[PDB]
């Protein structure tokens, strides 16, 4: 029941998806051949949320992989747990968007999306009671942002009442590798805000920073960044698959974190994280978790919440713990730092307890917070975008296939509208 | 003719590099756990 | 039904594994067919020479 | 919402070689290669009286 | 399922093509006779084409109007590799005359060459573009090259073409009329090539003498460097990498405007075995040698102008996090300055195959290397000095009677000068600040 | 039980006729003596009851050297002794001699030999006739025989393999005359005509075969290969068989238009044969290349009426269909408006054979096409212009008139060519 | 009882029939020597439908193999299972028609067809109670469409109250093997509508697409294409030979499919079809079967069923299953896609169940659907026909053998009148 399908798009998205299914399968005890070898009966009770049952009793994930380049599949297929995916679900072209939003949205995505949208119907129609969709993609690449945002429109257009999530990676100027990142990122966020129910921003800059500061490992790699995101992804829907004191599905979090319909851009963080040098020195307690929960450096974004005011906060506790400690700690944090919390919404922190902790850690926490500090990331992207656009630089490739300048200007104003509107509540008082 | 001649020159490194860059290198806490629910531990059959 | 469901597992894995050889065998003999057939030209090259 | 055509565009295997070599064919037989053996051989001498 | 076709025209183009094809054969492990040794596939499909049983055929065609260099290839150790009818030879050379190779003789070979190009292209399914090699200072190189580009444009359309031209050096020169045929060839290629690379000979001499410690460099040594550059540029198509970059991800990241597609190259490390292992050659330091001005492969100083964009490729065991720190350090450095309307100006690619070493060569074996391709406003100086030379020559109409009598009208030289002046004005107005 | 009878008249037909018979004998394993060392030979040969086999062919000529050459060669024991018809006085490049003076006393024996062969057969498919058109007995006897066979047998299919003069290379000076007079006969008496001029075959040998001094021995081997591919479906089982009668019902839109030109592929020497793969997709491209046309004509100057290509080897039905659709995509190849589909395709299993001492390299795939195009109107125009120059001053006319031919026979022959040309121009214009 | 006789003509028909008998023989466990070696008692209960008993205990198929050339007949005799056919039933000429409809229907049609009716009358009278006839042939060839269509007319006038079926292969424009295809295809349709009780159309283009895309096999061949069609023919009469929950013989299908007498052109398909390397990820269930069954890609015709509206549809199921599960699927698919089903005829899907699955599978379905979208093929064929006929191209052969151009005018109008009368009900409303 309330099962959800998985869609990953682009080269960056597939890497997230490949590691995510490795994390979930280990949690549910599914071998790379898809045969269940678990120990407890709870591991199979709610396995229909993410998996489908085929002939012979094996389990196959309900994930749809898309791209515009055939190089992507042979790396993910040849990797560990690459045999779980149904070969019929691979849909992608042969040319590639070339880090161009227009190509991935106008001239090639349109011709191909009819095929991928079919298997989306096949997966969604087979569900007895669909809960929602989740999309993984990056906002710095062409096909990831291009086809990725266009699916958001058509999926929403056919399933309006369902819930929608996007784990989007935005480009940061500190670590940037493509000169047209400001262009395609600006256009995507225009279409994303109209359709996505919940959006989550993840930064490579913060992921590199958290690895250097907390984990203190000498050389991070794309495996580490993928795993940190995948750990937080499973925590969001953990209580949906396992019992707990206060179960809280996807819809419940959406209601309690969105005061107004256009404010649905969250930043997430995970705890506890510690280097194995100090792993045996730390003491795992509920007060210990919440201190690292609200740490500014622990956030998966470079937007500092201390530069703004929290609107709403959500905490999902995992493990065997008491309710009184959970309730009292949120109250104490909300009182010790009352300056950082907007005042006309009293007690604006939500809590949930699931008593099946992640493997390895006795207790763990995922944090989802809506704060006014995220506006500065849209601003700094806009500053770069408006700098290049005034001189018409790198433009004839976007305008060479039907796109025109009014689309860029229209995206500029609406994005500027969103940020100006988003800081309205930062200074608003009762 | 003197410069270009028949030369003797003679994927494991590629695979080793590829697997490492997707690897963990840092694992997580070590697992002492056994699955048990909160509603099943408190409510037990009495004599 | 539990056993017959498992009884379909070993039948399927053997049938799929058996299918692999025909894919490989056809490729192997096709190379041999071309290898001997190419060597006929070297006979023709010498005769023409 | 996908008809019989415009669906073979999706990549399937290395078997698309049998159906995709000549989309960018640089059309066909547009050029001439008739009696272009003048370069590989020596032309016959032509004599004035 | 991705392919690419390489075109070699002129003696210099053929000479560099021989070296690059030797390098490709060594890298892919194919014997010079074409037969695979002894007994992981499709790594060669980018450049070669399987015959169905054993041997391979390169996706190349050799052009020249004089058989002196071509017949060497048909007789040397590589006589069994190339298809016998794709090494196309003429009978009379253009003799450093652009008019001869563009109006008199070049119009008898172009039809056969295009037929061969069709016979090569119809056998490929994922052609990313064309690679064309030519030396600009020669007659047939400039003439047949321009005619080839003109015909390929109309015959194909949007297919990308990459030209690795070799402009004459500022003061070091071989011929005396080569300023003349450079102007017409530049005018022809400006509106017909998509990406052009500047590879003048004088700079490569300095790089060799300073790094490889050769006091008498020869054309053989220079060709190996260009071959290594081509291998680094094209390895992302045919080898597995962490952050792949295709050919089409150049014309979306390197050329801000359609008329500005002239760009320089730099390679590092270039080092001999006698001092290769005295340092660790970390990625942090090799990226500095890439931006070192005297290491640029073209005789142009980037310090005299702004930087537009920089697309640079790594290969070896480089880690993405290490690249970012070096890029941040370079951006922090004040001596290198970019245009204001380009906040982010780096495109980085990472590949896993280390640079293969040629036995009997000069370079040592290194675990890491970087190839840098930059676009900058400093390239305006190379045209200005060539413009001055051409004006000095054309002031009193010298050597012109050798071109007028072969079909070219008198006024052709005037139009090319206007094109060069407009091009310089375009760079100046692009480089000016807001 | 299917048979075809081949007629070889004149020196040009006989020498081409010889080269056909080393290939036919080699395919079925019949030794030159004629003794084998199932019933696939029945198309060309016939069991004698015990042992040897005799060809179903007759050789007609008036000049003994070529016939006596065959009767003393290595094939002296193969042909029937009294089916090699040899004369005494040659026609000597004169059409009037071979049609009015000599041919009146020649056909009677010739039709007797044809009758004897025909009565032996039971499922006679048709006749094949070979003759160079620019010669005396080639056209003089050919016109007479075709007219006589048109009333003796009636509805039987007659296929003509002629050799028209090249645009500028020739061995005779009066051949523009006897070519035109022959057209008026074979236009109304031959079901299928093939364009096989010599100059085009020279170019193929020089370019593809890497032969710098081609000879008449080399040319006839190429023509013999086309004959085998055309009739391969009658004696070898295949996936798609095409009979002789399935040429006129698919290639002749109107009874007047029955002139087609052929092409063959691949034709590559062993030096560079398997230096490339020779896929089925590329062999069909070489067939349509204008340089590979066996006749000196340019298909790019006109539309295509109908196309028939025969595949032999190890081809499969998937790949022809993929290749044909590619050809329709091409812009340089344009078909006539009222013919949406114009391809008739046949597939056979037997690969082409290799003759010892030959030049062609052995391959597992081959294709031979017979194409009907409006571009063939050029050859009639250029020969018509040549005839106009000479007939303007009545040169060489006294030779023909003295042999019983009327003065005005040239005039009615000239009008037929003009009538024929206007038919091709009329058909090509779109509606 | 209620047995049928098989008549096959032409090169295409003989190859279709040859593989069809091999499928039936294996189904009933009949060796090529005619000796029964089956395992189930049900395999011998209804063997008189297709086989005639002979002395010595061997069974002979009651098939009439008819053609005009001996080349294809000698091939089917030399192949496996070629000894089952009685040598008397081989009737063939010596000259052949050769893609000429006039030759195969007027010149050589009249003089040879006297013999074939002689053996047909012998076979038809011998049986206890005849059920009907079935004919396999191709409309693109001369003898197959020329003499084949005259055979039906002569039989129909003698057996007016019996069932007549034809499995017709029409020439598609994408794949063409004959230049005269439009002429002989148009003339046969005019004769086919007046006499045939049921007509089924098959495409070489559609079969190639199915093998390349669905079966994912690299080497299709005419042996493989005939395999798909052979399975379809066995499916329609499966419940006539074996017991089941709902018995529905061939006649019962006619009543529930044809609303008006002139609308009897169906398009068929078979499921499940899956690649041999991806059959371990699928699940064989009734809901999964009906999705593939109704898919437009699975259909054996080039016409797109979503471009028109279904008049009536019929599905035959083989295997063991629950009737409730089948009935809800037909109801559910009708409600979800009400736009594609004509409204003035409620409950326009018929379901039948047989409890004998095919050898090697546990479930199978056969789909026969009368859809208004089949008018596309008659449109494209007529468009090609009217293009050639305007210039009188290739016409001197037909008028040269006793035919006149007036017959073409009658054929064109009647075929055109078929399309107009057939499109009328597409937009008909209550
Ligand atoms: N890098 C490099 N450049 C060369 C080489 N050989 C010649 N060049 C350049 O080519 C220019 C002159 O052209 P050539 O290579 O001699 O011959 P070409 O370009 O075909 O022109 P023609 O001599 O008329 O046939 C000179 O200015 C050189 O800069 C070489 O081996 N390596
Ligand atoms: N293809 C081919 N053509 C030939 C051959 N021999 C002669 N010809 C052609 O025949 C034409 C002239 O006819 P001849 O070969 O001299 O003999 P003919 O046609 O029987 O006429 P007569 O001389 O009266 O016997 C020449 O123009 C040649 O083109 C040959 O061996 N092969
Ligand atoms: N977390 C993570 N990010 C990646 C990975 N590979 C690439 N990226 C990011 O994705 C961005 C480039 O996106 P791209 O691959 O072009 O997206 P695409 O156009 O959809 O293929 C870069 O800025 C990288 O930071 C990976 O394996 N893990
Ligand atoms: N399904 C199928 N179709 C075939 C086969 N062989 C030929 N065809 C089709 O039949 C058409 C030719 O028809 P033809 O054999 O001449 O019909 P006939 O004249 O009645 O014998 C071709 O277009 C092929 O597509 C086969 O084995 N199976
Ligand atoms: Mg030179
Ligand atoms: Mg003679």
């Amino acid at each position: 029941m309330r099962e959800i399908v998985h869609i990953q798009g682009g080269q960056c998205g597939n890497q997230i998806g490949a590691k995510f299914w490795e994390v979930i399968s280990d949690e549910h005890g599914i071998d790379p051949t898809g045969t269940y070898h678990g120990d407890s009966d709870l591991q199979l009770e709610r396995i229909n949320v993410y998996y489908n049952e085929a002939t012979g009793g094996r389990y196959v994930p309900r994930a749809i992989l898309m791209d515009l380049e055939p190089g992507t599949m042979d790396s993910v297929r040849a990797g560990p747990f690459g045999q779980l995916f149904r070969p019929d679900n691979f849909v992608f072209g042969q040319t590639g968007a070339g880090n161009n939003w227009a190509k991935g949205h106008y001239t090639e995505g349109a011709e191909l999306i009819d095929s991928v949208l079919d298997v989306v119907r096949k997966e969604a129609e087979g569900c007895d009671c669909l809960q929602g969709f989740q999309i993984t993609h990056s906002l710095g690449g062409g096909t990831g942002s291009g086809m990725g945002t266009l699916l958001i429109s058509k999926v929403r257009e056919e399933y309006p009442d369902r819930i929608m999530e996007t784990f989007s990676v935005v480009p940061s100027p500190k670590v940037s590798d493509t000169v047209v990142e400001p262009y395609n990122a600006t256009l995507s966020v225009h279409q994303l805000v109209e359709n996505a129910d919940e959006c989550m921003v993840i930064d490579n800059e913060a992921l590199y920073d958290i690895c250097f500061r907390t984990l203190k490992l000498t050389t991070p790699t794309y495996g580490d960044l993928n795993h940190l995101v995948s750990a937080a992804m499973s925590g969001v829907t953990c209580c949906l698959r396992f019992p707990g004191q206060l179960n809280s599905d996807l819809r419940k979090l959406a209601v309690n974190l969105i005061p107004f319909p256009r404010l649905h851009f969250f930043m997430i963080g995970f705890a506890p994280l510690t280097s194995r040098g100090s792993q045996q020195y730390r003491a795992l307690t509920v007060p210990e978790l919440t201190q690292q929960m609200f740490d500014a450096k622990n956030m998966m974004c470079a937007a500092d919440p201390r530069h703004g005011r929290y609107l709403t906060a959500s905490a999902l506790f995992r493990g065997r713990m008491s309710t009184k400690e959970v309730d009292e700690q949120m109250l104490n944090v909300q009182n010790k730092n009352s300056s950082y919390f907007v005042e006309w919404i009293p007690n604006n922190i939500k809590s949930s307890i699931c008593d099946i902790p992640p493997k390895g850690l006795k207790m763990a926490v995922t944090f989802v917070g809506n704060s006014t500090a995220i506006q500065e990331m849209f601003k700094r992207v806009a500053e770069q975008f408006t700098a290049m656009f005034r001189r018409k630089a790198f433009l004839h490739w976007y305008t060479g296939e039907g796109m025109d300048e009014m689309e860029f200007t229209e995206a500029e104003s609406n994005m500027n509208d969103l940020v100006s509107e988003y800081q309205q509540y930062q200074d608003a008082t009762a | 003719a003197k410069t270009y001649q028949g030369k003797q020159m003679f994927p494991e490194k590629i695979k080793a590099l590829s697997k490492d860059l997707r690897a963990e290198h840092f694992k997580l806490g070590n697992d002492p756990q056994s699955y048990t629910s909160e509603a099943a531990a408190k409510f037990k059959e009495f004599d | 039904e539990k056993e017959q469901k498992e009884l379909e597992k070993d039948i399927l894995t053997k049938a799929v594994a058996a299918y692999e050889q025909e894919v490989e065998r056809k490729k192997k003999e096709l190379y041999l067919t071309n290898k001997q057939h190419q060597s006929s030209l070297i006979g023709q090259m010498h005769d023409k020479d | 919402t996908a008809d019989r055509n415009k669906q073979a565009k999706v990549f399937q295997n290395k078997e698309l070689a049998k159906t995709n070599f000549a989309g960018k064919s640089s059309p066909g037989p547009a050029y001439d290669v008739r009696d272009t053996d003048y370069f590989t051989y020596q032309k016959a001498p032509k004599w004035k009286i | 399922m991705r392919e690419v076709i390489s075109i070699h025209v002129g003696q210099g183009g053929i000479q560099v093509g021989n070296a690059c094809w030797e390098l490709f054969c060594l890298e892919h492990g194919i014997q010079p006779d074409g037969q695979m040794p002894s007994d992981g596939d499709d790594a060669f499909n980018t450049f070669f084409s399987e015959t169905g049983a054993g041997k391979h055929v390169p996706r190349a065609v050799f052009l020249d109007l004089e058989p002196t260099v071509i017949d060497e290839v048909r007789t040397g150790t590589y006589r069994q590799l190339f298809h016998p009818e794709q090494l196309i030879s003429g009978k009379e050379d253009a003799a450093n005359n652009f008019a001869r190779g563009h109006y008199t003789i070049g119009k008898e070979i172009v039809d056969l060459c295009l037929d061969r190009i069709r016979k090569l292209a119809d056998n490929c399914t994922g052609l990313q573009g064309f690679l064309v090699f030519n030396s600009v200072g020669g007659g047939t190189g400039s003439g047949l090259g321009s005619l080839l580009l003109e015909r390929l444009s109309v015959d194909y359309g949007k297919k990308s073409k990459l030209g690795f031209t070799i402009y004459p050096s500022p003061q070091v020169s071989t011929a005396v009329v080569e300023p003349y045929n450079s102007i017409l060839s530049t005018h022809s290629l400006l509106e017909h090539t998509d990406v052009a690379v500047m590879l003048d000979n004088e700079a490569i001499y300095d790089i060799c003498r300073r790094n490889l410690d050769i006091e008498r460099p020869t054309y053989t040594n220079l060709n190996r460097l260009i071959a290594q550059v081509i291998s680094s540029l094209t390895a992302s198509l045919r080898f597995d990498g962490a952050l792949n970059v295709d050919i089409t991800e150049f014309q979306t990241n390197l050329v801000p405007y359609p008329r500005i597609h002239f760009m320089l190259s730099s390679y590092a490390p270039i080092i001999s075995a006698e001092k290769a292992y005295h340092e660790q050659l970390s990625v942090a330091e090799i990226t500095n040698s890439a931006f070192e001005p005297a290491n640029m492969m073209a005789k142009c100083d980037p310090r005299h102008g702004k930087y537009m964009a920089c697309s640079m490729m790594y290969r070896g065991d480089v880690v993405p996090k290490d690249v970012n720190a070096s890029i941040a350090t370079i951006k922090t450095k004040r001596t290198i300055q970019f245009v204001d309307w380009c906040p982010t100006g780096f495109k980085v690619g990472i590949n896993y195959q280390p640079p293969t070493v040629v036995p009997g060569g000069d370079l040592a074996k290194v675990m890491r290397a970087v190839c840098m391709i930059s676009n900058s406003t400093a390239i305006a100086e190379v045209f200005s000095r060539l413009d001055h030379k051409f004006d000095l020559m054309y002031a009193k109409r010298a050597f012109v009677h050798w071109y007028v009598g072969e079909g070219m009208e008198e006024g052709e030289f005037s139009e090319a000068r206007e094109d060069l002046a407009a091009l310089e004005k375009d760079y100046e107005e692009v480089g000016i600040e807001t």
